[PDB]
C-alpha cells in the first residue's frame, strides 16, 4: 500500500460506533428539592419537536418540588418478566364422525398467528430469539377424562409426513415422539432455537423464490422459510378405531427472550394467519368518542 | 450552528440553511461486517466512491388535499447508475443509507410533515372490504419502483396500524415555520449478514402531511417535494451473469 | 439570550421569546424583616408556596383611542385564594411583588406603551371643573379593585403631576416593533415594618399608551392586554376573625 | 429540621442584597483623550430604550 | 458581529445595522509622506480635525431605467469647507479617503448595485458615432463637480472597457436581500508625493445597477441612494493666494 488514498482510508472498519449505552437503574429515579427561578436565556421549557428526540424538562425545571426518595422497582416490566406467561397457541379436534380428522390422526403446522392474545403480544417487535416449553391438555368434549393412549410426534420439515393412523413414519427411529395416557397430567417438554437465521422475525416484506412475480403467485409475498419449524402429528395409538372423541390444546410459554426493533401495536381485527389483512368497510379508530371536545 | 449544514459524501454536496439537526437512527453509524459475523467465503468487492452518493429520486406535488407517499429501499436503486449494474450482477447485498428530503414554501405558508423509516413495512389488502377475501397486493404495491406509491388508508399505515405511534420509529418532522429539510441516517438492519437485493426490502420511507397546507390565494400554489438518498458502506459479493427481474 | 426568558416560583410557569431584560425596581430584592426592624411580639405566619405564585387578573381590549388603566396593589388579590383569605383573616401585612405584563401583535402592527409603578398613587378630583369644589373621589375610583379603572386626564395622571416625568419611576416599555412583555419586581415599600392590606395601597400600576395603535384594515383588530403578578417574601400576623370590608 | 426542604430553604434571610453602591464624588468627572475608530461589531451609539 | 458597525472620524458618526465589512483598498491604511519620498523643503501643514471628517454631497434616485453615475476625486470636495479652502488656497495636496454608500428599501424589494473605485478613470467621446472626428469631452462631462454626471455607455464604461472586468478594482455590492451600505477605504493613489488638488483625479467612483430594481404597485417608489465620504491623512504645503478656477 503506497499511494495515500489506501493508508488514509476508512474501508474495512468493522467496529460499530454507538452514540449510547446503557447503565443500572433498578429503582426508579429519585426527585431533588428546587426552588424558584427568575432569568433570562434558560429555557427548560420551550422545546423543539421537529429534531425528532423526546422533551428533556425535568419536574424540578417546572415546578418547585421536594426530596422524595424513590424506591419502587422495575423488575416487572423485562422481557421474561413479560414474555414467560403460558398461551393457548393452537388446538386440536379428534372426532368419531366427522370431515376434518375422522381417520384418527391429525396434522399441526407449527404457528403462533392462529390466536389474537398472543399474536399482538409477540408482534409488537420485528426481531424475536427465544426458547419454547409446549404443555399438550387432552380430554373430552365435555371435559371428560376416559383411559386412553396418545403419541406425539414432531416432524421436522424434509421428514415424510404421516398419512394413516397405521403408517409406516410412526417407527419414530429418528423424530422424538411422546408416548402419554389421558389420565396423566398433561405432558411439557422443552424446545430449543432452530431457525437457521439469528431470530425469527414475524413481518418478511419481499418474495421468497427468484423470477417474475405475477398475479397467481401472490400468495408467496410476506412468506419467510426461516419461519417453518416443521410440523406436530397426533394419533390414537392402535389398529382399531378409537371408543372416545379427543381434543388436544398446546399452551407454549417462552423463556430467555431477545427483542429488536418495536414497531405500532396492532390497531384492528385479524383475519388471516400470517396476513396484515384488514376489513376495508368497516376501520374503527384507536378508542372511543366523545361529542363536543370542549366537554367531558 | 445547527441550523445549516452541508454534508459531502463521494462527488456530491447538498447545503441546507434551515435544519432541525441530524438523527441516527438507534444511535449507530454504517459500518462493514466483520469476520465473526460472516459466512460466505469469497472476498466481497467494495467500489467505494462510484457508489456511495447521493442520488435523487422523483419531485412530488404536494396539495391541500394529499395524503401521504412511501417508498420502498433498496429498490429505488435497483436501476440507476453503478449501485444498480453492482446490486444486479452480484448475489449478496449489504449497506447503509442516509436520506434527504427538501420542501420550501414562504412565510406566509403552513404545514406539517411526518417522515419516518419502518423496518419490514408489510403491506395488506382490504380483504375485498368484508374480511371474506384472501387476496394479496399485487407487483406494483408492493416494490412500487422509484416513483413511490400513494397510501389509501393513512391512519391504518394501510396494514393496520395507526400512525399515532409511527414516533416509535427513527423520524423526523418538517414543519413550515421552523425548517424545510429533514436528515436521518440508517444503518444496515437485517437478521442476516448478508441478503438479495431483488427480492428482500429493508425497510419503507413514509411521508405523511399530518397538518395540512394552506395559503392565501395570491402566493404560490406549487409546492414541491423532492427525496435524496446515498448508500454508505455498500458491499456486494456472488458475482454471476446479469439478472432484472 | 436576553430576548427568552423563563420565571418559576410556586407551582406556576411564565415563558417569553420576546423580553428587554428585568427590571429590579430601585436596586433591591424583597426580603424579609429583620429584629431590628420589628416591633411586634406575636410571631408571623409564612404559608410560602400557597401565595408566592403566578395570578392573572384580567384581559383589556386596545384600541386606537384608549387613554390607559391603573390598578392598586395589593387591593387586586384582596379576593383571590389564599392570599385573600390570609389577608383578610390577618391585621398586619408584608410583601413584594413581581409584575409581567402581555401584550402581542405582528410585525405590521406599530404601537408603545409606558408601564410604571408610583408608590403612594394619590388620587385627585377636577374640582367640579372651576376649583371651588372640595370634592373627593368616590371609593370605585380610589380602590378600583381587580378590574382596574381607566383614566380620564392622562396628561395629569388624574393627580396633576406630568406624565412626561414618569420614567423616574420603575418603568419598562413595550414596543410593538421590539418586544412584547415587560417584567419588574419591587420589594416592599412603606415607612414602616407591617401595615394593613384592607386600609392602604403600596403603589400602583400604570399602563399608558404613548404612541397610538395603528394597522391596515384587514389584520387582525383585536389586541389584548393581560396582566400576572406574584407575591414574594409575604408575612402575616395578628390572626383575628375574617373580615371583608 | 430533618426533611431536606427546611434545610434548604431560603425563608427567613432578612438581609437586602444590593445591586449598587455609592461612592466617593467630590467633582465633576474629567474627560480623556480619543481618536477616531472604524471597527465592526461595537456600537456605543445604538441602544435599547 | 460583522452586520452593526460604527464610524467615528473628526466630529461626525455614522451607524448601520446592514453591513458586509470593510474593503481596504490594495490592503494598505493611509499614512503621510516620509522624509525619502518627499521633494519640497517647506513644510506642510496638517489641519487634522477640521478636513477629516464626514461629507455628504447628494441624494440621487434609483428608477427601474436607471443606467448609472460616477463621481471625482477630490473634485466633488474643492468647495466644501475648510477642506475647499485649503485646496484652493495651497499648491500641493495629499490625502486617503472613506467611502460609505447609503440605499435602503423593504423586504418586498429587489435590487443589486456594484460600486467599485477605478484610480485615472479617463473618459472617452463616441467620436461623432463613426469615428471619423476626434472629439474631446466637455468640461461637464470630466469634472461634473459634486452633483456627479450619468452614464451614457454603461456596458463599455464610457471609455471602451468592459464592465463585467470591473471587480478587479476595491468594490463591494449592495444587494436590497443582504445589506445596505457599502464602505471602501483608499489610500494615496499617485506616481508622485505630491499633485494639485485643481488639475488632477486621482479615481472615481463608480455606481452601477446591475440588476434592475423591482417592486409592486402599492409599496414605497422613491428609494434614494446617498454619498457619504471623508478624507484621511490630509496634507497641503506651498501656500499663496486663492484661486478656485
Ligand atoms: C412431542 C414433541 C412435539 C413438539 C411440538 C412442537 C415443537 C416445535 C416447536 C418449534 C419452535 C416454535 C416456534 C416456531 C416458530 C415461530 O414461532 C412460528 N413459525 C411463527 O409463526
Amino acid at each position: 500500500d503506497r499511494v495515500a488514498d489506501v493508508i488514509e482510508s476508512s474501508i474495512g472498519d468493522s467496529v460499530s460506533r454507538a452514540l449510547t449505552h446503557a447503565l443500572p437503574a433498578p429503582t426508579g429515579q429519585d426527585t431533588q428539592v428546587s426552588s424558584h427561578r427568575l432569568d433570562t436565556g434558560k429555557v427548560p421549557a420551550l422545546q423543539a419537536a421537529e429534531i425528532g428526540a423526546s422533551s428533556n424538562a425535568s419536574d424540578e425545571s417546572m415546578i418547585e418540588t421536594r426530596c422524595v426518595l424513590n424506591s419502587h422497582s422495575t423488575a416487572e416490566t423485562t422481557l421474561d418478566s413479560f414474555f414467560s406467561r403460558a398461551g393457548l397457541v393452537g388446538e386440536i379436534d379428534l372426532p368419531l364422525k366427522g370431515t376434518t380428522n375422522p381417520n384418527g390422526y391429525a396434522n399441526w403446522d407449527i404457528d403462533i398467528t392462529g390466536y389474537a392474545q398472543m399474536r399482538r403480544k409477540v408482534e409488537l417487535f420485528t426481531y424475536m430469539r427465544f426458547d419454547a416449553e409446549f404443555t399438550f391438555v387432552a380430554c373430552t368434549p365435555t371435559g371428560e377424562v376416559v383411559p386412553q393412549l396418545l403419541q406425539y410426534m414432531f416432524v421436522p420439515p424434509g421428514a415424510p409426513k404421516p398419512d394413516s393412523r397405521e403408517s409406516l413414519a410412526w417407527q419414530t427411529a429418528t423424530n422424538p415422539s411422546v408416548f402419554v395416557k389421558l389420565s396423566d397430567p398433561p405432558a411439557q417438554v422443552s424446545v430449543p432455537f432452530m431457525s437457521p437465521a439469528s431470530a425469527y422475525q414475524w413481518f418478511y416484506d419481499g418474495y421468497p423464490t427468484f423470477g417474475e412475480h405475477k398475479q397467481e403467485k401472490d400468495l408467496e409475498y410476506g412468506a419467510c422459510p426461516n419461519n417453518m419449524m416443521g410440523t406436530f402429528s397426533v394419533r390414537t395409538v392402535g389398529t382399531s378405531k378409537s371408543k372416545y372423541p379427543l381434543v388436544v390444546r398446546i399452551y407454549m410459554r417462552m423463556k430467555h427472550v431477545r427483542a429488536w426493533i418495536p414497531r405500532p401495536m396492532r390497531n384492528q381485527n385479524y383475519l388471516f394467519k400470517a396476513n396484515p389483512n384488514y376489513a376495508g368497510n368497516s376501520i374503527k379508530p384507536t378508542g372511543t368518542s366523545r361529542t363536543a371536545i370542549t366537554t367531558l | 450552528s445547527d441550523r445549516v449544514a452541508q454534508l459531502t459524501i463521494g462527488n456530491s454536496t447538498i447545503t441546507t440553511q434551515e435544519a432541525a439537526n441530524i438523527i441516527v437512527g438507534y444511535g449507530e453509524w454504517p459500518s462493514y461486517c466483520s469476520d465473526s459475523d460472516a459466512t460466505a467465503v469469497d472476498k466481497p468487492t467494495r467500489p467505494d466512491v462510484s457508489v456511495n452518493r447521493f442520488y435523487t429520486l422523483d419531485t412530488k406535488l404536494w396539495e391541500k388535499s394529499s395524503k401521504g407517499w412511501y417508498w420502498k429501499f433498496p429498490d429505488v436503486l435497483t436501476e440507476t447508475g453503478v449501485f444498480g449494474q453492482n446490486a444486479q450482477f452480484h448475489y449478496l447485498y449489504r449497506s447503509g443509507f442516509c436520506i434527504h428530503v427538501q420542501c420550501n414554501a414562504s412565510k406566509f405558508h403552513q404545514g406539517a410533515l411526518l417522515v419516518a423509516v419502518l423496518p419490514e413495512y408489510v403491506i395488506g389488502t382490504v380483504a375485498g372490504g368484508t374480511g371474506t377475501e384472501d387476496s394479496h397486493p399485487p407487483y406494483k404495491q408492493t416494490q412500487p419502483g422509484a416513483d413511490g406509491f400513494e397510501l389509501q388508508h393513512p391512519y391504518v399505515l394501510d396494514a393496520g396500524i395507526p400512525i399515532s405511534q409511527l414516533t416509535v420509529c427513527p423520524h423526523q418532522w418538517i414543519n413550515l415555520r421552523t425548517n424545510n429539510c429533514a436528515t436521518i441516517i440508517v444503518p444496515y438492519i437485517n437478521a442476516l449478514p448478508f441478503d438479495s437485493a431483488l427480492n428482500h426490502c429493508n425497510f419503507g420511507l413514509l411521508v405523511v402531511p399530518i397538518s395540512p397546507l394552506d395559503y392565501d390565494q395570491g402566493a404560490t400554489p406549487v409546492i414541491p417535494i423532492t427525496i435524496t438518498l446515498a448508500p454508505m458502506c455498500s458491499e456486494f459479493a456472488g458475482l454471476r451473469q446479469a439478472v432484472t427481474q
